[PDB]
């Protein structure tokens, strides 16, 4: 699941 | 992920990508070819979905062998590669070790992880999100995944409703009497 | 490593083409393949129908049934008789 | 090496005079030629008696006229495949639109697995000279469709090939009585190993229901159905849909209790209807009423 999540907190984080 | 071709066998089965039993696994599997077990013959492994184009991407890897019938029925070689040798387009990396026999030990290199790349290319300068539109697609692309992820579970779920009772009940033999029942009164007739 | 680079010029210099379809087609070859995911979620809608209906078809069978342990009764007195048919 | 050129000055004897038992034995004793090999690799057992990763070694020398020679044997599978390309065409010695009939070509068909093992990567190029030949076997072939079994003896799980399989099954639901039974028992082999899940599930789900009309020739399909439900796919939940959709009575069990829920097939009213294949429409227009 973890990747999916990542990617939203990865397009905050950018 | 990665796309290629495994190029030769040893064994019918014979040892795994790793286990757990000594660190953490990989896969076990076998390609069924056999020959002679003492004295030559240089026998082949094969599959399009054993090359298959997904994978597990990288690893310092050990080859080990096992099996080979019932004459062989055990390992056959032991040795090691950091990858970067065996590089993916035409870039054959190879042996001869011989820990029972000899094999001239050939193998070609003929023909999350994208996402992971991208932070690092994007790192590699000054840089903006430009077309988000992109990002915005896939992450309802991963949800149409994580959607599937959840039905699996609810299938995990359903998997045991009906094996409780199935475990729980046995009438079974009660069916036999009646068939017998059926056939004998025709026969009878 | 150093050839790619040499490659991203070739790209450039030559078709100018090939580089800027790479993002493009990163949507656009993709949005052929999305109409496959999608058929799989209007798949996978159909097969949620299913569980669906097991997740009643199973609660009714109980429900409706509700019967056991009276079989083995029925069946040991149909089996003196039955047996005695087979006999005879 | 001399096998390797008098077999094929033979070979053009054989283009002579297609005498059909020598090339019969020829896909078997193939492996006894790779067996010439093998002897000729336990010479290379004598060369290597005769000789006495990341930093880039040299075991690849050890291996690598071995290559070249695997290169030269892969040409003595092309050379084969040239003339198997060529018999593969030759359906008939074929000249001035007939053929010299080598729908014995399905006799050796089985004979030939030995050998089908060695070519078979280019299941491309195999797969398309095949294909020419199975779109006209469908057309012209009963006797000669008898192809459909020895098939399954080439392996893919590629699930491209199950679908223009399913193609195929679309392309074949044939009428003669042991035509059907090819197929049963590439059917077979499917139910060792189902091959496309749930695409499968439904082309199988579209034969049972056709399946619940049966002359007692459909009836040895019944037993081969039973390892379907016997590979369980929570079996109970589609068996109680498609015991619904096929309830000619109401219950059963295991493959040999598949026998109790009977209703009568007919060759009796099948026959009237080959009468009235005189007769269609109307046909499909008294069956809402």
């Amino acid at each position: 699941a973890a990747a999916a999540a990542a990617a939203a907190a990865a397009a905050a984080a950018a | 992920i990665v796309n290629r071709n495994g190029h030769q066998l040893l064994d019918t089965y014979f040892t795994l990508h790793l286990c757990s039993t000594e660190k953490i696994y990989k896969e076990f599997y076998r390609s069924e070819v056999i020959k002679n077990s003492l004295n030559p013959t240089w026998r082949s492994l094969d599959f399009g979905i054993m090359p298959d184009r997904l994978d597990t991407s990288v690893s310092c890897f050990v080859v080990k062998i096992w099996g080979g019938k019932e004459n062989i029925y055990q390992l056959l070689i032991e040795w090691k590669v950091c990858l970067d040798g065996l590089k993916y387009l035409g870039q054959q990396i190879h042996a001869r070790n011989q820990n029972e026999i000899i094999f001239g030990l050939n193998d070609g290199y003929y023909g999350n992880a994208q996402k992971t790349i991208l932070l690092q290319v994007d790192q590699n300068c000054v840089r903006n999100s430009y077309d988000v539109f992109s990002l915005l697609r896939l992450h309802r692309a991963q949800c149409a995944i994580k959607q599937t992820q959840v039905t699996v579970q609810k299938i995990g779920k359903e998997i045991e409703e009906k094996l409780r009772l199935t475990s729980t009940s046995n009438e079974l033999k009660k069916k036999s009497e009646c068939l017998q029942l059926k056939i004998l009164v025709l026969q009878n007739e | 490593s150093r050839r790619l680079k040499v490659t991203g010029d070739l790209f450039d210099i030559m078709s100018g083409q090939t580089d800027v379809d790479h993002p493009l087609c990163e949507e656009c070859t993709d949005t052929l393949l999305d109409q496959l995911d999608t058929q799989l979620n209007v798949t996978e809608n159909e097969c949620q129908n299913y569980k669906r209906c097991l997740e009643i078809l199973e609660q009714m069978n109980e429900d409706d049934s509700e019967q056991l342990q009276m079989e083995l009764k029925e069946l040991a007195l149909e089996e003196e008789r039955l047996i005695q048919e087979l006999e005879d | 090496i001399y096998p390797e050129y008098i077999l094929p000055g033979i070979a053009h004897l054989a283009q002579d005079d297609a005498t059909i038992v020598r090339l019969a034995y020829a896909e078997n004793i193939a492996l006894l030629a790779e067996t010439a090999l093998r002897f000729l690799e336990l010479v290379q057992l004598k060369n290597l008696n005769m000789e006495n990763h990341p930093n880039g070694n040299y075991d690849t020398e050890l291996q690598a006229l071995h290559e070249m020679v695997q290169q030269k044997v892969v040409t003595l599978l092309s050379d084969p495949e040239n003339i198997v390309k060529q018999t593969l065409m030759e359906n008939g010695i074929t000249r001035l639109c007939v053929f010299f009939g080598r729908q014995k070509a399905n006799d050796v068909l089985l004979s030939h697995m030995i050998t089908f093992l060695n070519d078979k990567n280019d299941w491309h190029l195999r797969g398309a000279f095949f294909d020419s030949i199975v779109g006209v076997a469908a057309y012209v072939g009963w006797q000669s469709s008898s192809i459909l079994k020895p098939l399954l003896q080439q392996g893919l799980s590629d699930a491209e090939e199950f679908v223009i399989v399913k193609a195929l099954y679309a392309l074949t639901c044939m009428c003669q009585l042991g035509l059907l039974q090819k197929p049963h028992v590439y059917e077979f082999a499917s139910d060792i190993a189902p091959f496309l899940c749930h695409p499968n599930l439904w082309i199988r789900y579209g034969a049972v229901g056709f399946i619940t009309v049966v002359a007692r020739q459909i009836s040895t399909a019944d037993v081969y159905c039973k390892l379907m439900p016997y590979l369980d796919p929570i079996i109970q939940i589609e068996r109680k849909l498609v015991l619904l959709s096929v309830l000619k009575e109401p219950v059963s069990r295991s493959i040999f209790d598949y026998a109790l829920r009977s209703k009568d097939i007919t060759s009796l009213f099948r026959h009237l209807h080959m009468r009235q294949k005189k007769r269609n429409g109307s046909l499909p227009d008294c069956p809402p009423p």
